[PDB]
């Protein structure tokens, strides 16, 4: 298979901006109990690692 | 009052110790009804941001 993979510590990345008048969307937690609980802070752009961009993807992310 | 340059207009004012008569009125203050305080614990706390 060759995986890059299960290995990675990167699970997302997230640009946030506390200025632009914007609208506030919630980010998900990893908590289980509970879900709930919608939070509200502006969230601009944000992506998961795109499989597969093949290493090097360790070198750089791009969107 | 009068008798300085231009003539001025005059009022007398009572001392403090005695007015004594002035038109006093009982006043009722009214703000109601239930006053409260809530503690919204921050959702999603972190070292980077509280929300």
């Amino acid at each position: 298979y060759p995986t890059l993979s299960n290995w990675n510590a990167v699970k997302t990345i997230q640009l946030v901006s506390n200025l632009l008048p914007i609208n506030k969307e919630s980010i998900p937690s990893f908590r289980n109990s509970n879900v709930g609980i919608i939070n509200a802070q502006g969230i601009l752009a944000d992506f998961v690692p795109l499989v597969t961009n093949g290493p090097e993807a360790r070198i750089s992310i791009d969107f | 009052m009068s008798n300085s340059a231009i003539p001025l207009n005059v009022v007398a004012v009572q001392e403090p110790r005695l007015e004594l008569n002035n038109e006093r009125t009982w006043v009722v203050v009214k703000g109601g009804q239930q006053v409260t305080y809530y503690p919204f614990p921050s959702t999603s706390f972190s070292s980077n941001q509280f929300n």
